[PDB]
């Protein structure tokens, strides 16, 4: 039942963000025709971005879509902040996904962020650095989720504080055997049972953090050590 | 006290929509909800007060203590 | 309307268009979990258990919200789909805190229902303990005699005080049944199959037991001349006597079980025989073989083995003991026998174990009465030589040993010491260090090494294709609770093997409580156990009479008192059980955090628990959307969510009306409706459908009981499902122990006990006296309204019999409908509030009433237009258009003469059908016209069907007519979805009115004050208690005469006092608020055994009145079709029932518009009282 | 889908959209007389036996023709009704040429079928 066809009070309603109504009046004055002539053949026009983290440069972007993300990083953000190693980006928020080094090349674009896993989200990109552990970032935004939730389904009420029990057991190096799996299984079934779009983008960055970083989280586990060695506990 | 909430539910009145207008102001004015003011509030608007309460307890701007 | 093309299951299904999955499943036979769905509320979507996966959609949708299109294929049951619902129940169970089962149920090998027979004897039901003990043990007196109870070990009361006596209560119970006809269950028809049992044992018996109840044919062979294997062979009589155990094998013979003794296998009779000539076989031979001494010259005259000593002893056969008696062993084959042969005249007898005290097999009461007995023991010896002289065994020579390392069992090995050596002498050794399986009897079998009978784990099946075991001969010696649970399971599995498909046992997968310790129960009342008589050692040590004695009803009920009751009261009804027990769910992997947030509560009706919520929201969406009070809600955000009351505050300082919704729409036993009994324990009650007779709209409902105690209510599924607190919750006076069930008569001036006889005699003379010096008319009869319509004419009946008039009730109210139309009924039905459009809702319709407030609340959202009438504040005014709160009949005529004024009143028309119309006019001509009558006459007269909802327990009779009048002018009586309803105040007010009690409360009472009445005759209701005033009236009566279910403060004044029964008791017919005739069914017996109808009928007699159910049912019936009432929806359709057949328009001055009056039926007033008392609403 | 609230003969019904008025009281147990009407075909008109009075329309109307809708009031046996069916039975009757019962059972003071034994 839409907000389209049923929102407030049962009349329909059109929800829409800022910067779409904000793109509107320039679509009409300019003509659709020149919109349209920016960004890849999916996406038309231009998207907003917060950088941040340890980029050099942070603040508001405005970018073409389909314009790559290592130009965004070093072109616009000004390279990485103490000219250290670019790790991985946070995009999206904490419902995003960490996009890794190799992948600095997928353009801007709904789907090439995507198909990495990670969501446009609040185009926020928290650059980081080699220095930065990823089961801690995981950690991190998965608490925040999970604080946020309002409670309704299973799936993400209780499946969430599950995986972050999970992430703080291997943070903490006292986690068992088969928790890589286990937490693979309750992040792709939260994922997919969830209600609402904060319980399916929930396990977002574990299940990036298992896609790109799983040596991270295997040496975490087993050798009960992390190689940026930002764990407290571990060093 | 209860009169100082009395400006505010008289300017978010005839429309019991505006129950979290009304509860935030409440948070401003005593620095926290009490379950007296909360009660004038439920009897004064007409909303039930189990609406109230899980307005209330749902964000954690509110707070139910003393500052 | 289009037929839509589905496939379920691949099964085409041809189902109707706008339906959800979960309705088209339901409505054929698919089974879909779900938690938070139900068919009144809009979708949820929170537990996420009805996924189905849709051919053509990438994610599994919700049957509970997808709706069915065209050419739509779900699978209901994919992997996909398993997976999904297994991942939502693990994450479910992971945050709750529960116990399925009690550990003391989970210790017993047989998993008995220990909980439930405890609480059962608690409650006085015994008859019910044993046949829920019957349902997984067929011994319980035997068993309860004979135990070493492990529940015990495992019971959390050990956290408090002491155990509960779990075997001493099963004894007592079994040898109540005993006592009297023992307890047969019910027998399946025959199914033609033939089960041959070896062995009369308690594995057999258990078997046959279990297999007999299935419908087979069951021959058990016996070797032995008696069944019962080594519970009569073994255990001595001091222990186990033979007649409780005689008695309850003539118990199981009784079922339909051939017992051939004398029958042995391999001697006898042959294994092929049996494979031959039945369908399956099954042995339970036991360990019949003892071990032998293992020692050069165990085979001298002077050594037997210990449980071939016991045979003999208790075969009655000669047996060579002499002064000095060895035991070697430690079980209690050995101990049985040390006591026997202390009992036999041995002078000393002493018991020689390899071990230490500590690892004696041995129970610690067995050792240490047997030591009171005077039994010595050596410990740490073992024997290495016997000492024979002449072939007779004249000492034995032993090693003394001591514990050097760890063993198999892993506690501690003994191993002997160099140099150590004892001699004992004795005229007679023992050799009790276990038993084997006799090799004889198990012929062509493969064995174990152990010796016993080799058996597929699961399936208790042999190497031989139909042929199964089980017992000591497949697990060894153990206890006998053991042997029954393997005969139990093993009658299982070859029921499901005889009907086809052999399925191994499943054991299901509980819930429960790990991290429970002695903290938890700091707060527990310690209340001492109960004492274990036991006969003096030195008297006891010299017969084989019982040593211990079975405990009093007294001490058993205050025994089954102390249990905490450990497991969940919803067990029988909770859903998540049943899903996580319907799916492999492994809860470890996901368990984590969990809340522990239920504190205790003091609402008399509901318990809520924070620990079992799975936060399907269904309470609150019911409180909401269908009570409409709202008294529930979500609290905090995310993991921390709960649902509290208002500001969390008690139940019963909130809005809550004590519907009882919330409990019953729970899945998983979070909130719960206590039980109106005296300890509370989950039982498997059967549900019989009657009627509420608390007020008029006769809501139906499932009464749940077990025995003769109710234990639950629940609504029917018929229209918004709802009852109000009075039906759901009042039914506790049925169980109330304060119910007389024998008469009163007065003797020297004070109520005693008599027979019905001679009572009812004293009655009839007693009204005969009043009647013969008084003469007629001088007898009142004031009945109760919750009487049937038959009751209720048979009392009319008895009134013509006696020559009086002077039928009514106090709860009558002044009648202003049949001097209007002719009739004093209600002129539409309940159903046809949805599809009026305009409500008029007149007194505290919705206060007194809570369905009627939900059907007004549905009605107005169906699209129904609700205009309140009333003084005070009212739960519909919340969707109300107009809100009139007034006080003065002054404004009904002020919106008559708007009406008039407006020209709304068709004058033509109304002039046909209404006489007295001038009068009106000149009534109302002269009443000013405020804005408030204008608005309600404008609505009126702009609706095109209108009803009329009248409290008429509340409103006064002037408001009545005054708005039959107004129905009247604007042509709104006698049409479809137009009209009038009257919600009475009982059960029957309209049943009574219909048969002939007619006369109000101020009639009889003026009567009384006058002197014309001089005697009453009181039907279950209560005039001292309710009203004050009429304790002075009651004051003027010669003879008074009550019948009564309590007794109440007017039955201590009365001359006779009657006992009646409760309304689940009594079968009959009701009649609702609306006209419609409804069936009171029997959901019990009456407890004296003699119903209202019954009663009355007696009496009737005494006065030559021959009737009975069907004579006065036919009476009732041509009266209700004399007066055009019968099964008929809609009133005045053809003609008004006055005798011009025209409205008698009503003219009248002006009065308060509504009352405030007591209740005195009795049972009501009293529940009234009882939630005043409490602080409740209703 | 949608739950129609009708009321047919002073009997409140809550019936399913798309129904007509036959089937409706056939599944309410209500006697509407039918000759020219069978389910697997659609709707004929012909015999103009199964005319209901529906409140708000001043003509009768076929029962296997028309469909229920809210809020609609049905009398299957008013005398308006009734007087049109009698009129419809009469004029089928008289272009009919058969035999109920044969000239022996009717002779027969017992009424025996005589028909029916021979
Ligand atoms: C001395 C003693 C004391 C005990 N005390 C206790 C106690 O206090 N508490 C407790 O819980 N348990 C006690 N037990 C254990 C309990 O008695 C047994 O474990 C239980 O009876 C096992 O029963 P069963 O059916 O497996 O075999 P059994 O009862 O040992 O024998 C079953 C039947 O098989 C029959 N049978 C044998 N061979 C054949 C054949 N070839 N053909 C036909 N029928 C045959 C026998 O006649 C016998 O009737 C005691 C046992 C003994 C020996
Ligand atoms: C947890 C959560 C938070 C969201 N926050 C925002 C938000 O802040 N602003 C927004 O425009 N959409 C937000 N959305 C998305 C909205 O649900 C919805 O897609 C959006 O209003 C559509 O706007 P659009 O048509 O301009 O894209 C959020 C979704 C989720 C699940
Ligand atoms: S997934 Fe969405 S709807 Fe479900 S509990 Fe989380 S926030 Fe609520
Ligand atoms: S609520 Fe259900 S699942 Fe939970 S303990 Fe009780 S019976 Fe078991
Ligand atoms: S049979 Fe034994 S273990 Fe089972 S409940 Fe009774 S005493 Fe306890
Ligand atoms: S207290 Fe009652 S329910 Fe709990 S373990 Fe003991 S007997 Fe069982
Ligand atoms: S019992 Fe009280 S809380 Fe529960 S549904 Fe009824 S009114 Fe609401
Ligand atoms: S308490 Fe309410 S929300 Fe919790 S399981 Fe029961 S019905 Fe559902
Ligand atoms: S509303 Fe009346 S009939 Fe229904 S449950 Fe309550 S008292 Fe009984
Ligand atoms: S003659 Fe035959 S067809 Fe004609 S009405 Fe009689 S039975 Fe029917
Ligand atoms: S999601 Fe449909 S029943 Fe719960
Ligand atoms: S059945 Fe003949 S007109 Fe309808
Ligand atoms: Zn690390």
């Amino acid at each position: 039942p839409f907000p389209a066809q049923s929102g407030l009070w049962g009349r329909p309603t059109n929800i829409n963000n800022v910067e779409t109504y904000a793109n509107v009046p320039w679509i009409i004055t300019n003509g659709g025709k020149a919109f349209a002539s920016l960004g890849t053949e999916k996406s038309k026009g231009t998207k907003v971005f917060a950088l941040a983290g340890k980029i050099k440069r942070g603040g508001l972007v405005e970018v073409p879509m389909g314009m790559s993300l290592r130009e965004v990083i070093y072109n616009i953000g000004g390279g990485i902040k103490d000219d250290k190693a670019f790790k991985a980006v946070q995009m999206g928020g904490p419902s995003g996904g960490c996009i890794p080094a190799d992948l600095i090349d997928t353009p801007v674009d709904y789907e090439s962020i995507t198909k990495t896993g990670a969501i446009m989200g609040s185009g926020g990109m928290i650059v980081m650095d080699e220095t930065t552990c990823m089961v801690d970032i995981a950690r991190f935004f998965l608490e925040f989720t999970c604080k946020e939730s309002c409670g309704k389904c299973t799936y993400c009420r209780v499946g969430t504080r599950r995986m972050l029990e999970i992430l703080d057991r291997i943070c903490n190096g006292e986690g068992r055997d088969g928790d890589l799996e286990l937490l693979e299984e309750l992040a792709v079934s939260v994922k997919d049972g969830s209600l609402c779009g904060l319980g399916q983008t929930a396990p977002n960055p574990v299940l990036t953090t298992l896609r790109y970083f799983k040596d991270e989280y295997i040496a975490h586990i087993r050798d009960k050590k992390c190689p940026a060695k930002q764990c407290k506990a571990l060093i | 006290d209860l009169s100082l909430l009395d400006p505010v539910l008289d300017e978010y009145k005839g429309e019991k929509s505006n129950i979290i207008a009304i509860l935030q102001k409440t948070q401003e004015i005593y620095r926290f909800l009490p379950l007296d003011a909360l009660n004038y509030i439920s009897e004064k608007t007409g909303v039930k007060k189990a609406k109230i309460y899980g307005i209330a307890t749902f964000y954690a701007q509110f707070r139910l203590k003393p500052v | 309307m289009r037929l839509v093309r589905v496939n379920i299951d691949n099964k085409e299904i041809f189902a109707e268009e706008g339906k959800t999955i979960l309705e088209v499943a339901h409505e054929n036979n698919i089974e879909i979990p779900h938690l938070c769905y139900d068919k009144r509320l809009k979708p949820y979507g929170a537990c996420g258990l009805c996924v189905v996966e849709i051919e053509g959609s990438p994610k599994l949708a919700r049957a509970c919200s997808t709706y069915v299109t065209d050419k739509m294929v779900i699978k209901t049951d994919s992997p996909r789909v398993r997976n999904a619902r297994k991942m939502a129940l693990e994450l479910l169970l992971s945050e709750h805190r529960g116990d399925c089962r009690p550990p003391c149920v989970l210790a017993c090998p047989a998993h008995t229902d220990c909980q439930g027979y405890v609480g059962l004897i608690a409650n006085g039901q015994f008859r019910e303990a044993v046949a829920l003990i019957k349902e997984q043990l067929p011994f319980p007196a035997s068993i309860g005699r004979v135990c070493p109870h492990p529940c015990e070990e495992a019971c959390r009361r050990n956290m408090v005080d002491q155990p509960i006596a779990i075997a001493e209560l099963k004894r007592f119970v079994g040898d109540i049944d005993l006592l009297d006809d023992g307890y047969i269950p019910p027998i399946k028809p025959k199914t033609g199959k033939k089960v041959a049992i070896v062995g009369g044992g308690p594995a057999g018996l258990t078997c046959a037991f279990f297999l007999a109840k299935e419908g087979h044919d069951i021959v058990v062979y016996e070797a032995m001349p008696k069944a019962g294997g080594m519970l009569r062979y073994g255990i001595p009589e001091y222990r186990l006597p033979k007649g409780i155990l005689d008695k309850e094998i003539e118990l199981i013979e009784k079922m339909g079980v051939q017992i051939k003794t004398n029958m042995r296998l391999g001697v006898d009779i042959s294994l092929e025989y049996l494979r031959k000539n039945y369908d399956a076989v099954f042995l339970a031979v036991g360990a019949w073989k003892s071990s032998t001494l293992g020692c050069p010259g165990d085979s001298a005259e002077g050594v037997i083995g210990g449980i071939e000593f016991l045979r003999k002893v208790s075969m009655n056969q000669p047996v060579n003991l002499g002064q000095r008696v060895l035991v070697v062993g430690g079980g209690n084959t050995a101990m049985d026998a040390a006591r026997t042969a202390i009992r036999l005249g041995a002078k000393e007898v002493t018991v020689l174990y390899r071990r230490t005290r500590e690892e004696m097999p041995a129970e610690d009461i067995e050792v240490n009465e047997a030591e009171e007995e005077g039994v010595k023991f050596q410990f740490l010896v073992a024997p290495i030589e016997v000492i024979t002289d002449g072939g007779r065994v004249r000492a034995l020579k032993c090693q003394r040993m001591r514990l050097g390392d760890m063993d198999e069992s892993g506690r501690r090995r003994p191993v002997p010491i160099e140099g150590a050596e004892v001699i004992f002498e004795a005229d007679t050794i023992i050799s009790a260090i276990g038993q084997k399986v006799r090799v004889e009897d198990v012929e062509g079998l493969e064995l174990t090494r152990h010796g016993t009978i080799k058996v597929d784990e699961g399936t208790y099946q042999t190497s031989l294709e139909g042929v199964f075991a089980g017992g000591d001969a497949v697990t060894g010696p153990k206890i006998a609770i053991e042997a029954i649970a393997q005969g139990k399971n093993a009658a299982r599995v070859i029921d499901s093997y005889l009907r086809g498909k052999l399925e191994p046992i499943k054991e299901p997968y509980y819930v429960k409580q790990e991290d429970l310790t002695p903290e938890d129960f700091k707060d527990r009342e310690r209340k001492p156990r109960v004492p274990l008589k036991v006969a003096n050692a030195e008297e006891r040590k010299n017969n084989f009479r019982e040593i211990t004695s079975t405990m009093t009803e007294k001490e058993a009920i205050a025994e089954a008192s102390r249990c905490l009751e450990c497991g969940c009261m919803d067990y029988f009804e909770c859903q998540l059980y049943k899903y996580v027990n319907q799916y492999d769910v492994d809860p470890q992997r996901l368990s984590g955090y969990k809340h522990k947030r239920y504190e205790p509560q003091k609402h008399p009706f509901i318990e809520r628990n924070p620990d079992k919520c799975i936060l399907c929201g269904l309470c609150i969406r019911v409180c909401e959307e269908v009570v409409g009070v709202c008294a529930l809600g979500f609290v905090n955000r995310g993991f921390e969510t709960i649902v509290k009351p208002e500001f969390g505050l008690p139940l019963e300082e909130t809005s809550c009306i004590s519907c009882g919704q919330c409990a019953d729409i729970c899945p998983t036993g979070a909130c719960i409706g206590k039980q109106p009994v005296a300890k509370q324990v989950p039982v498997n009650t059967v549900a019989t459908k009657t009627v509420c007779t608390f007020c008029g709209m006769g809501c139906e409902m499932l009464v749940e009981t077990k025995g003769n105690l109710i234990f639950d209510v629940s609504p029917v599924q018929s229209n918004e499902g709802m009852l109000c607190a009075f039906g759901r919750f009042g039914i506790k006076y049925v169980n109330d122990k304060d119910r007389i069930l024998a008469p009163l008569i007065k003797v020297n001036g004070e109520l005693s006990k008599t027979t019905f006889d001679q009572a009812l005699i004293e009655t009839a003379k007693k009204l005969q006296a009043i009647r013969a010096s008084y003469g007629k008319d001088s007898i009142a009869i004031i009945a109760s309204q919750r009487l049937t319509n038959e009751e209720a004419l048979l009392l009319t009946k008895l009134a013509q019999k006696l020559d009086t008039t002077v039928i009514g009730s106090f709860d009558l109210r002044e009648s202003v409908l049949d001097r209007i139309f002719g009739l004093n009924a209600s002129t539409n039905s309940f159903d046809e509030i949805y599809s009026t459009d305009l409500i008029v809702a007149v007194g505290k319709v919705a206060e007194n009433h809570a369905v009627m407030g939900a059907k007004l609340k549905k009605a107005v959202e169906l699209g129904a237009k609700l205009v309140t009438i009333n003084n005070g504040e009212t739960r519909a005014d919340e969707r109300a258009i107009a809100t009139y709160k007034i006080d003065n009949t002054a404004f009904f005529k002020a919106t008559i003469k708007a009406l008039f004024e407006m020209k709304a009143v068709d004058e033509d028309y109304v002039s046909k059908i209404a006489v007295n119309l001038d009068e009106l006019k000149d009534d109302v001509k002269n009443v000013e016209v405020t804005d408030e009558a204008s608005e309600f006459a404008k609505i009126i007269a702009g609706a095109k069907t209108a009803m009329v909802i009248v409290d008429e327990e509340s409103v006064s009779d002037t408001t009545i007519g005054q708005l039959a009048n107004i129905l009247t002018l604007t042509q709104k009586i006698g049409r479809p979805r137009c009209g009038i309803i009257k919600v009475t105040g009982l059960g029957n007010t309209q049943g009574a009115w219909d048969m002939g009690i007619r006369m109000s409360k101020e009639g009889i009472v003026k009567l009384i004050n006058e002197g014309k009445v001089k005697a009453a005759f009181i039907v279950s209701e209560d005039p001292q208690a309710a009203d004050k005033n009429l304790g002075e009236v009651l004051d003027k009566l010669e003879c008074l005469i009550v019948a009564d279910v309590f007794l109440t403060e007017t039955g201590k004044r009365a001359d006779v006092v009657l006992p009646l029964v409760s309304h689940v008791e009594s079968t009959g017919t009701v009649t609702r608020a609306d006209g419609k005739i409804q069936n009171l069914n029997l959901v019990l017996k009456p407890k004296n055994g003699l119903s209202n109808l019954d009663l009355l009928l007696k009496l009737a007699e005494l006065f030559g009145l021959q009737y009975n159910l069907e004579k006065l049912n036919r009476e009732m019936v041509e009266l209700l079709q004399n007066e055009n009432k019968y099964n008929q929806q809609i009133l005045y359709t053809e003609g008004f029932a006055t005798p011009d057949k025209t409205v008698h328009l009503f003219v009248s001055k002006d009065a308060p518009a509504f009352v405030e009056k007591a209740v005195f039926d009795t049972v009501k007033n009293r529940f009234e009282k009882y939630l005043q008392d409490k602080h409740l609403k209703y």
